[PDB]
Order: structure tokens, then sequence, then C-alpha cells
């Protein structure tokens, strides 16, 4: 609904193993359409 | 070493994009009409 | 309202499908409405949206 929502969590120490529930960080109100993404490395 | 994301359907200028990044100094976003490189990098 | 008309404000009248819910289209390109291929020209088959 032109939202873009995060959940994010950090936690000190090949995916590891456990249970860590993430939490809501922010919900921009972009309203554009989206289909396909790319990641920045520097 | 990883920095942000773009997300777009088309990452030329004939669209909007959304731009999440977090350089050295501060994290931007912008929703604009970019016109992106091959492989863009920091 | 001005004497002679006002065209400051506009509309698009053609696209390919229909909006979802508070999306924005702010593109400006070429619509194609016969099958014919029309790379920015216009006439008979292809408007400006
Ligand atoms: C979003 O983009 C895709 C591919 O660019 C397109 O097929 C789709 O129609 C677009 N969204 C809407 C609501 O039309």
């Amino acid at each position: 609904d032109g939202y873009f929502k995060i959940y994010s969590k950090h936690t000190p120490i090949d995916l590891p193993q456990g249970f860590s529930a993430l939490e809501p960080l922010v919900d921009l109100p972009i309203g554009i359409n989206i289909t396909r993404f790319q990641t920045l490395l520097a | 070493i990883i920095r942000g994301w773009i997300f777009g359907t088309t990452l030329d200028s004939k669209t909007q994009s959304l731009l999440i990044v977090n350089n050295a100094t501060n994290v931007v976003i912008k929703v604009c009409e970019f016109q992106f490189c091959n492989d863009p990098f920091l | 309202s001005k004497v002679g008309g006002n065209y400051n404000y506009l509309y698009r009248l053609f696209r390919k499908s229909n909006l979802k819910p508070f999306e924005r289209d702010i593109s400006t390109e070429i619509y194609q409405a016969g099958s014919t291929p029309c790379n920015g020209v216009e006439g008979f088959n292809c408007y400006f949206p």
C-alpha cells in the first residue's frame, strides 16, 4: 500500500543456529513500484 | 562492507527508484529518478 | 480559473494497467495503442499520455 516496512536486529556471535526475532525499524511512504533490487558494496 | 541497496523496476532514468545508503558519515534515503551504473560501488 | 483558459493542471489519460493503492506514476513515455512500434514519434497509433 505504498509503504516500505523494515524489520532489523543485530546479534553478536554458514548461517548460524538459534532464534532471534526482528523488531520494527521504519515504514517509509515512498509510493513506487518495485520488482528488482541490488546491493551496494564498498 | 555492505553499505545499502537500490530498489526499483528499471534502474534507468525512465522511472523512480529508491536509494538507501550509509556512507562513512550519513545514511541517505532518496526516492528519485536515477540513472544507475552497471556496477555501482563506493 | 482564468480568462481564456488555465492550463497548469494535468491528468493521465492512457496507461497499460491499473494502479495500486497509494501508488504514484510520473512517467512521460509515449503510449502504444495499435501494436505498431513507435519510438518517440506520434500519430495514428500513439499518444502523449
Ligand atoms: C510494476 O512494474 C511491473 C514491471 O515493471 C509491471 O508489470 C507492473 O504493471 C507495475 N505495476 C503496476 C501496478 O502496473
